[PDB]
């Protein structure tokens, strides 16, 4: 059916 | 904590639905772990070895929304709840512990970094007990060695009267084990 989509991230260091 | 985090939101959730129904993002990816979502339900996916991991309670048999439209499912480990895409272009890929320390850091989906006690393959303990809340839509998210490296994604949580004691974690092994399955 549908995707899963990316609504954002986390940064790491 | 060694290690620190901070979050971007980069979708809202019209352009997310949208996305989802083409299965086309164009949108720069960065980053380590991405926050990730379907339309009902939203979670974390980690990348490691040029992979990004999610856990298959979250995304079941879906593709990805990818540059070039949808992404298939390279891997897919129902028993294990872990499935597999290849990383979209921009995802910065973590790469596995090889030091095996006991000294863990979960990273949630607000960006905290919290300490873990490893007790066995897929197993670690919190040091100070959360709410579940607070760790709720977390699956998918990294477990790091002190140096900063993978040892496992979040799976699940034991806990009792809504309060977090110990994680459950696919282990880092269990991925390169089902990488190594053709
Ligand atoms: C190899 O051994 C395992 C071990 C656990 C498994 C398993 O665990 C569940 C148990 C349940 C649970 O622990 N509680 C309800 C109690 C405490 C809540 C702890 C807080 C956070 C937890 C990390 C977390 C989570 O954030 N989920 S999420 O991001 O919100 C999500 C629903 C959008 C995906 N996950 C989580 O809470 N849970 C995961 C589920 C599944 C599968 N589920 C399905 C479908 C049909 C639902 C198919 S296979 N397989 C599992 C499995 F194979
Ligand atoms: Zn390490």
């Amino acid at each position: 059916k549908g995707s899963v989509v990316i609504v954002g991230r986390i940064i790491l260091s | 904590a060694p290690i620190t985090a901070y979050s971007q939101q980069t979708r809202g959730l019209l352009g997310c639905i949208i996305t989802s129904l083409t299965g086309r993002d164009r949108n720069q990816v960065e980053g380590e772990v991405q926050v990730v979502s379907t339309a009902t339900q939203s979670f974390l996916a980690t990348c490691v070895n040029g992979v990004c991991w999610t856990v298959y309670h979250g995304a079941g048999s879906k593709t990805l929304a990818g540059p070039k439209g949808p992404i298939t499912q390279m891997y897919t480990n129902v028993d294990q709840d872990l499935v597999g895409w290849q990383a979209p272009p921009g995802a910065r890929s973590l790469t596995p512990c090889t030091c095996g320390s006991s000294d863990l850091y979960l990273v949630t989906r607000h960006a905290d970094v919290i300490p873990v006690r490893r007790r066995g393959d897929s197993r670690g303990s919190l040091l100070s007990p959360r709410p579940v809340s607070y760790l709720k839509g977390s699956s998918g998210g990294p477990l790091l060695c002190p140096s900063g490296h993978a040892v496992g994604i979040f799976r699940a949580a034991v806990c009792t009267r809504g309060v977090a004691k110990a994680v459950d974690f696919v282990p880092v092994e269990s991925m390169e084990t089902t990488m190594r399955a053709s």
